[PDB]
């Protein structure tokens, strides 16, 4: 029980509220985790306002709760977001994501050359936090790019 | 077991100084004491889906100055994946279950990589995957910088041509790297530069490298000088402005070197190297393909053999 | 419009609101009509339960009007679903999708040798209830298709 | 001005029986009395990106039997559009700026209607856009058809061959089924079927239709046996089973047909019409071509001359 | 001398059941006991005129491991019947004058029966000719099957694929027909079915077999589910319809079957087989390819061998 304001939110028993997702990346996270296989109610806030970060996007997923690597697959995609685990109605898990050591097959090299295109694995990256700029190299190709670069979306 | 008894040898980043002398001594005590019977009895399947002469050559020839036997392609439009559309991994799949180890050269990067994971229980020798990494080639390259400087530390090392896309001088870096006092001079045209991945190392390392525009000024300073060759055959379009070696080496600037300089080369040379140097008793490019013999069958004898008295 | 199951915060002066969009659909035309391409305030809601409709989806878009036309392009995904007027939380009148002439742009002809894909032209296609589906027939290359096989985007 | 001035001729679909009419009734008008100088001082561009022997060359005869100019291409190899990467909109869209009319066959469907939004005031006619219509086609069919039967009201159509592509198919049926009690019998390889489009309106119509396994199921009592080419250079690779002739018109199977059935073929005819056939008296194809001068003057009089050529 | 030396492996047809069963029991001799001298001495020809991996590199592996060489061509363009014209009577009569066995793949069926007419007392051995046979392919077949099945005889054996073009459902069925109580589930697309001559001998063994349009309904029925890839090189353009796989196997249909059925495959596998199923403990595909190993010793060993106690 509580009521987080500034705004209009939605009620909740027990699931997973993202929220603090920057802008127009909820269109994105709802396919990139492809968050609409769940047959439960979800609500969705797009530019909503907030403080100094003005228009923010927010999810909400009542008895749905984030997959292991999920909340680390939401690092690359959305550095300050923030997971809020409910239950009854409750912040009964605020969880904060850090990038992991590496992304399995959600990524695309971008090396044309490289053989995971071709062939059948599962591409995976090494994360590396070199400086500001991600660094992220692929395990097969041995290649290294900016963060950005491999991640079109 | 020995260090690298069945291991894949895929990427130099993935071998440490240790194994890469284990090697070296190890090349050394074959190349003056044989071993004809070694690998009796191995079937090595010599898997080639590119060009070569010297590559598959020199570790066919070692395969054989082992006792062991070879099978294989050095072609891949005969197989059944330039046919029938076979995949990689399912040929990696069936040809493991036949030989003892497997020596392969693709033409893309992480094809060696991705074999380690179909390939069950048999070590995989990387001949050279794309432009990513050539681990043979180092290893060959390390022990005729060490017969003759005697050293593989505070070396000046120099190389030239092609960086970008030379798999050669992407794994000699990276060895050098384990070693201490080395100093790197870069000689590139600006689209065939160092990656950066690889300088990031040298930084991380707290390695000097430097960049020039020719050779005439590191020339005189230089122990090392490695040559590489454009490579066409990957270069994109707009990167053909390059396909014309644009740093050649003739018998007139080797003058001022240093009397112990050698120049090394992987091959095959375009026209970087003009012959008048193949006379100066600082060519080394033949000798030095000469090695790949021994280096390659120390290799073999120490990924097969568990224990190795010599 | 007072609405009470479990207390919230859901209200809005003007803007319009699709009500009644079936199940999973609301998803969909949230890309092909590009609502979500705005910096102004939305607020899906799928799979939120309501009446004996149950299961549906519901689209709170602030200070945003959709033309006749606009609206009409709803029925071929959420015809009973009807677009609401809103404005100064007043409801100024209840709208409603009905069969436009016309689908322009949106769709891709699935004719692999039709003209559209190569030329810039913008797709077009003559909308028509054929028997028990909808078949659609490509201004261009005049080749129609039901409407269960035609794409876009 | 008379109904089709400065209209473009896209499609069948477009025209009335009304418009069809005029055509057929100019044609035998003009065939009557020639009118050399009609169009003395226009410009047509005779535009064709796709294979065409009776269709060009009788276009551009009509052009010259009028006094009218015509410049253009036979094949798209030597225009800008070809070696300077440049889209058909942006031809149509300068080449509108030069000529009073722009005929064209092209072999993507739609391109005529596309060039309908690009030629400004300049009207377009479709020579044929791919597997959908040939609209000039109908008009001489129809013309032949009209000339040979009397009427075009309540005749018997059996169309063979290629349904599926066949762009003379399209046009021709669509046009048929605006006059009435003309029944149709569609003969072709299941794969190469008449397109569900034209089946929903023949149906529509009231129009009755029937689908038969040989030409002997209708040739005591059809009026019309349009025969047709197998599209070949259109077919999907996975249709090549289809390729050769599946029904062969030889003389001997016109040994139960009605007196006044002709039979008719738009061309190039392969191995689906015997040359004995060319002997009998049903045999009207070259008639047909032909014709094709009658109905492509009749049009292009109508389309840039205000008053009804009397 | 025992049942097989010195004689030719052309065709399952000319093999009878214990010649089968000898190899076999052979084979699983050499699987468990190694021979390295068996072939010492022994040069074989390995001439595959036709693609190959697993056929030629199991079969040259196998030559190794029993201390023969091989000499060989694994592409006629750069022999001298693909240059200079040579009839193949001709390079099977020079070559038989230097080895003492040779293996043959070629493009058109009856080739290796050719050879054996000009190879004088050499025996040669059917790598696959055509899309006639190819009997070690069923020999290694036959193994997998005993070795996983305990048995050859009353098994349920569904076969999928393009049956006519494949050579290796030919030479499996004459083989499991040599054997009792053995049950035929043919599935193929119309155009690539079972050809009639190998069902007229089915029905003169009185052998029961059967039709079907897919897996879904025999899978919780058969112990062998033999896989075959569509035979693209040898489809004519009529059949072109038919290039890609129409009956494919995915982890999900294989629910309800027995807990002892294997999945084989001659491989290349094209798309007919989903990664999915290489996981379940059905898939045999690539132990079958491993098992080729010792299939072809036990044939090698046997036909050069004249006693042999193991
Ligand atoms: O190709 C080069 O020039 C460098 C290097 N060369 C070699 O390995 C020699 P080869 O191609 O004769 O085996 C390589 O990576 O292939
Ligand atoms: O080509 C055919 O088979 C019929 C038809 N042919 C013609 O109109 C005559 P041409 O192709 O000589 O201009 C067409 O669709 O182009
Ligand atoms: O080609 C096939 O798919 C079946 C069969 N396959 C093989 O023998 C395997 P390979 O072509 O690798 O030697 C053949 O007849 O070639
Ligand atoms: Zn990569
Ligand atoms: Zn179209």
């Amino acid at each position: 029980m509580t009521h987080d304001n500034k705004l209009q939110v939605e009620a909740i028993k027990r699931g997973t509220v993202i929220d603090h997702i920057p802008a127009q990346i909820g269109f994105k996270l709802l396919s990139l985790f492809k968050l609409t296989e769940t047959d439960q109610r979800i609500t969705i806030g797009l530019n909503l306002p907030s403080g100094e970060m003005g228009r923010k996007d927010l999810i909400k997923i009542e008895n749905t709760f984030l997959s292991e690597d999920q909340v680390d697959q939401l690092a690359l995609y959305a550095p300050q977001a923030t997971v809020n685990r409910i239950d009854n109605y409750e912040v009964v898990g605020k969880s904060r994501p850090s990038l992991p050591e590496r992304i399995d097959n959600v990524l695309v090299c971008p090396n044309s050359n490289c053989i995971s295109h071709a062939e059948p694995v599962s591409s995976s990256f090494a994360v590396r936090k070199r400086a500001n700029d991600i660094a992220l190299k692929c395990k097969y190709c041995e290649k290294e790019f900016s963060h950005n670069v491999v991640l079109a979306n | 077991a020995n260090p690298l008894y069945q291991k894949h040898i895929i990427s130099i980043n993935d071998l440490s100084r240790d194994d890469l002398n284990l090697v070296l001594a190890t090349a050394a005590k074959l190349k003056a004491n044989p071993q004809p019977e070694l690998l009796k009895h191995k079937v090595i399947a010599s898997c080639f889906f590119e060009a070569s002469t010297r590559t598959r050559l020199s570790f066919e020839t070692s395969m054989h100055r082992l006792g062991a036997s070879v099978v294989g392609f050095s072609d891949s439009a005969n197989t059944s994946l330039g046919k029938k559309g076979e995949t990689l991994a399912d040929t990696i799949s069936v040809i493991s279950t036949y030989v003892d180890a497997i020596v392969m050269r693709h033409p893309q990067e992480g094809a060696a990589r991705l074999a380690t994971e179909f390939s069950g229980n048999v070590p995989v020798l990387n001949a050279g995957d794309g432009s990513n990494q050539h681990p043979t080639q180092t290893l060959l390259d390390l022990f005729t910088i060490q017969e003759t400087q005697g050293r593989l530390d505070n070396l000046h090392v120099a190389m030239v041509g092609d960086l970008k896309y030379g798999r050669t001088v992407h794994s000699l870096t990276q060895a050098l790297a384990k070693f201490d006092g080395n100093r790197f001079y870069f000689i590139a045209p600006d689209a065939l530069a160092m990656p950066q991945y690889i300088l990031d190392m040298l930084d991380e390392k707290g390695i000097a490298w430097s960049l020039h525009s020719s050779i005439e000024e590191v020339m005189a300073e230089v122990d090392i000088l490695y040559m590489t060759r454009v490579q066409k055959e990957r270069l994109d379009p707009s990167e053909y402005a390059n396909v014309k070696a644009q740093f050649v080496l003739r018998a007139s600037d080797l003058h001022n070197a240093k009397a112990n300089m050698k120049v090394l080369h992987p091959l095959a040379r375009v026209d970087e190297i003009a012959t008048d140097v193949d006379k100066t008793p600082h060519a080394w490019y033949f000798q030095q393909a000469g090695n790949g013999i021994f280096a390659r069958q120390a290799l073999l004898a120490l990924v097969l053999n568990r224990d190795l008295v010599l």
